[PDB]
DNA sequence: GCAGACACTACGAGTACATA
DNA sequence: TTTTTATGTACTCGTAGTGTCTGC
């Protein structure tokens, strides 16, 4: 079997939130960061045969761009990953897995407390001023009416009272107000439209974002207001 | 931590699978506890006429002397050996040293001068401005003082007080503590 | 019985014993090597001793040997802090479908200018102590970070009793028997193997090389004997001189050994301190070191070690 | 009153001819070397209303750096300086005026017994061969009619017989001969083109580079030798 | 004599094998390694018009970089060599020839005990693999009728038997049995095709590489295994 | 075709040694 | 039971700044 460009690209973003990663046979990709504050899932055209676990995944995926686009994967008979070419061969090799971390199995999103969607230009904008105006903490908030994301810097303003940013994304329909902070750490996902589902509960709460290819779950922060 | 389970692990693990290498520098500098001697198991050996071999250890006649040189019923051994074994072996000062320096358990705290980390700093700026060596600064310093003259000076000298010159006067970081005593010196 | 290495050439390297039971060690150093290989797992070990020569690298493979591990023995001084963070994680976090337990051998990692790589060898050994087992080996102990040698079983060679000395000594004259059997070399005379190992215990290293260069005639007779018992860098001329007073002959000899000042001063220190009382010794060190710190002030310096002998031969009494 | 980036960056060059600076009331500023080996002049677009006397030249660059570009630079009330921008204000202590080496005087440089020119390339890549070919100092001469620069390695070339690199800055037109040697430890100045004075009486004599943001001017070597 | 870029970026190539080269009157250039490892020849198409040999290489090809690329290389009154620019000119240090280790003679290649050829793509692969895996050392061998190029790294793997890399040229129709281990550090060689040559007589032996241009003779590791 | 990657140098920290 | 002199010189390691060439 082979990797497409475009499954070797969803492998290169899911790399920025884990160096390894951990595949099963199937269709179904998916990673977790060490630290569990952020969370990637995605179904893919590519078909997995054989279990393995992979240490250094930027590494894997550059030597398979340093081969032809049809280049056979398998399993080599000591265990490691074989990457048959024309004239050539790469053997790369499998990592134990209590030294790569994994979702130990696909997360359940809970019922969506709150929805909402981001177009694409929205997501970039917002990534663009962060680079800039040095934004290292975000919050979804509800004004009159629209639901909004507003950005601070927690390095100089531990209290969270300076807005530097906000974007406008749609209108909320509800009686609960919600001031969800998170932090920029956990924020890993490839430009495009994203259907954006936020769960509260108690202390805890989580936002899933649904995308064409790939959905990309983030953490809250400890004290985020939720008015649950 | 999204996964609610997990029975998580250490600091290291953390850093070192993630690959973040500032958490693994920060976790390697947990462990930077540092100053470790053994000196005074030699100098026991020159005290108290113990068996003890310099053959394997590491050895040091500043130390040693200096250790001897707390207590005057050895301060004629750390004489002789200060004049004329400089030019001696290690092992030839450790066995001189045994052989001379009388019995005895002396083993104490060293006599260290405590000094006016202010008093040092306001020397070495009249020593800096007038270019003239410690003691003519002290004389400089005294009479400025029996003037009135010294916060005169002192205001026209703070400006000489760069974050160079206070490693010079102390290590001690609280030092920018001194630091703001010579920015209110009026 | 023995392990030979055909590869080599050199004797000591080709006669590097494999096994546990091989190595010429303390009983109770011997025994809780062989417990470690008994039990199947290697913990995280420093063998360590100033001496070089006894057997700390030869333990460690042997470990590795025994045990059946996957080893990765590196050279100490090229285990950076980018070997800890590439080549080590690298071999730590790979999967092994066969059961070999992974030790890294870090063979003579005393140098003070890695510390800082320690301290990061430190936090792996948190990290990757389920996956591997570190055999670090060195001859200056305190160039390893105290944490290390907290986090190990620290193992001291080169320290044994006086019956463990004697037993080693017995079990390196038969060893340096058996090498001599297998490499053609004829034994005349036992003393010469028997005076090897007396003269250059507890260095093994040095004992075989002592065996390979007095053994160039293929014959261990007297004559090889003689020539093991000897010095030849003795003063004794001088030290009898000195002993009896002779201004004639220290007159004599005070030119032969003034080329080399520094070191015959320091040769003749080493020697009449053995053979003075502790007073004389006191007295010669006065002595010395006085004429050794005028020797670039005194003009002529023939003279100047003729006037150190006459201050020796005045003023020291010899036991 | 405010520093610009221009006048920040001069100041960083007119650190490293003198550790300290002296600004008095006026648009110009200058330094000298504490030896008395180069001297600099400039003048600047931003107006000096108060006089003050900086010890710590870089430092309090570094100061300067950190805290925005339109940063409100003053005297406090107490006697000390005062830099304040929007989030934060920093205080300096004001050196004494006799803890400064200052030059006093502004050099009045005689009309030049010889004139020439030097483009900001030339210059850049005799910098850069002094660099490779291990060139310590320059002498300027006239070789067959033309104003030449010869560098010289004066530590295996005691005598300055080896010429190890040449360069032409034009024709002499004049009838005098001369060669001005200039040790490169003394030009302390910032890349651009420079206008070259080369003045000489007698014992005496300097070199002017007037360049387009400040007027740099260095002393002679012992053994110069000219016919003026 | 100009150089062209060609023989510039040769006599760089030349130069990471030895700091200095003995370049003499003609149209070849040849190095070798101070240590013995590697040895290269090959003809240029500018004429060397004069023996001159060079202490600094680098130094050399980089104040050639810092002139126009039309420079005239001669030998000066002096001796040296002489580099004339437009308006500066560069006078470069003649070495004594003693000084510079340099082959005596055109060493000439023995008759192989191997011939196949490798292709630039297969060689830039490799060198590309190599960065990727980290790969230290390669073996020439035969794996079922053809030649392959094994790839291993020494540092994890000593024994050279976990194949990290591999690569198939052509195959071999002889009765011999040969791996020819060659660590990587001596292929200080350029991009290029090469007919690959392998001579071994019990304890001799090395690895040739003839180019369009260049050919590069290459000493084996000391433990590789022939029955020549 | 230009961010990024690769390599090279400058500097701080730590260590060590000789001589006074 | 405690515990470090000044100045000059040499080396190694780690990292950050910096310049320069190049790959999808
Ligand atoms: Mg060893």
């Amino acid at each position: 079997m082979k990797l497409s460009k475009d499954t070797t690209a969803l492998l290169k973003n899911f790399a920025t939130i884990n160096s390894g990663i951990m595949l099963k046979s199937g269709q179904f990709i998916m990673t977790r960061a060490v630290n569990g504050t952020t969370y990637a899932e995605a179904n893919i055209s590519d078909v997995i045969d054989f279990d393995v676990a992979i240490y250094d995944l930027n590494g894997f995926l550059g030597i398979l761009s340093l081969v032809n686009d049809d280049a056979e994967i398998s399993q080599s008979e000591d265990g490691n990953i074989k990457i048959a070419d024309a004239r050539s061969t790469i053997f790369w090799p499998a990592a134990d897995p209590s030294t790569v971390v994994a979702p130990n199995k696909p997360i359940p999103f809970p019922v969506a407390s709150a929805v909402t969607e981001i177009k694409a230009e929205d997501l970039q904008q917002l990534l663009r001023v962060s680079r800039g105006l040095q934004i290292d903490t975000i919050a979804i908030t509800v004004k009159e009416g629209k639901i909004v994301i507003n950005g601070f810097n927690k390095v100089e303003d531990s209290a969270l009272t300076r807005v530097k940013y906000s974007l406008t994304l749609g209108d909320y329909d509800g009686e609960n107000t919600f001031n969800f902070i998170i932090n920029m750490a956990n924020m890993k996902m490839q430009p495009g439209n994203y259907k954006l589902l936020l769960w509260a509960k108690g202390k805890q709460g989580a936002a899933k974002f649904e995308g064409e290819h790939a959905n990309y779950v983030v953490a809250l922060e400890a004290d985020s207001t939720h008015d649950f | 931590s999204l996964f609610k389970d997990d029975i998580q692990l250490n600091e290291h693990q953390v850093a070192w699978y993630s690959k973040d290498w500032t958490a693994v520098q920060s976790a390697a500098d947990s462990f930077k506890e540092k100053a470790e001697n053994e000196f005074f198991e030699i100098i026991g050996a020159i005290n108290n006429k113990t068996k003890c071999s310099i053959a394997q250890k590491d050895y040091s006649k500043f130390m040693v002397e200096n250790a001897l040189s707390q207590f005057p019923e050895c301060m004629p051994a750390v004489y002789a050996m200060n004049l004329i074994g400089s030019g001696l072996s290690d092992e030839a000062h450790f066995n001189y040293l045994m052989a001379a320096v009388p019995r005895g358990k002396r083993y104490g705290k060293w006599a260290k001068l405590v000094e006016d980390s202010t008093e040092v700093l306001i020397i070495k700026l009249l020593a800096k401005r007038y270019q003239v060596n410690t003691n003519d600064a002290i004389n400089y310093k005294s009479i400025l003082t029996k003037n009135g003259k010294l916060p005169l000076v002192l205001k026209e000298l703070k400006g000489l007080v760069t974050d160079d010159f206070l490693k010079e006067v102390t290590k001690n970081v609280k030092e920018q503590k001194q630091l703001k005593k010579l920015a209110l010196e009026w | 019985m023995i392990t030979v290495n055909e590869k080599e050439h050199i004797l000591e390297q080709k006669y590097r014993p494999s096994t546990i039971d091989e190595c010429i060690l303390p009983a109770f150093d011997k025994e809780t090597f062989k417990s470690i290989t008994s039990k199947g797992k290697i913990p995280h070990i420093i063998l360590h001793s100033p001496s070089p020569g006894t057997g700390k690298t030869t333990v460690a493979k042997a470990l590795c040997h025994d045990v059946n591990a996957d080893m990765m023995f590196v050279n100490g001084s090229d285990c950076k802090i980018d070997f800890v963070r590439g080549p080590l994680t690298n071999f730590a976090s790979a999967a092994s479908f066969d059961g070999r337990q992974k030790v890294i051998v870090i063979d003579e990692f005393d140098r003070s200018g890695l510390a800082e790589s320690q301290r990061h060898l430190r936090s792996f050994m948190e990290a990757y102590s389920s996956n591997c087992s570190i055999i670090i080996t060195a001859n200056n102990i305190d160039g390893i970070i105290k944490p290390l040698q907290s986090r190990c079983r620290v193992i001291t060679f080169g320290q044994p009793t006086d019956e463990d000395k004697i037993e080693m000594m017995k079990q390196m004259i038969r060893r340096l028997t058996e090498i001599c059997k297998h490499e053609g070399i004829a034994i005349a005379d036992m003393k010469v193997v028997a005076a090897l190992v007396k003269k250059n215990f507890p260095d093994f290293r040095k004992t075989i090389g002592e065996l390979d260069s007095y053994s160039s005639k293929g014959v261990l007779d007297a004559g090889i004997l003689s020539l093991v018992t000897n010095d030849r860098g003795a003063i004794d001329d001088v030290l009898e001189s000195l002993k009896n007073k002779d201004v004639k002959q220290l007159r004599a000899l005070a030119p032969k050994y003034a080329a080399d000042y520094s070191w015959f001063v320091g040769k003749l220190a080493e020697e009449i301190y053995s053979r003075v009382t502790p007073q004389s010794i006191i007295r010669m060190y006065e002595i010395v070191g006085e004429n050794n710190q005028y020797h670039g002030i005194a003009a002529n310096t023939e003279l100047h070690l003729a006037y150190l002998f006459i201050q020796l031969a005045c003023e020291m009494q010899w036991k």
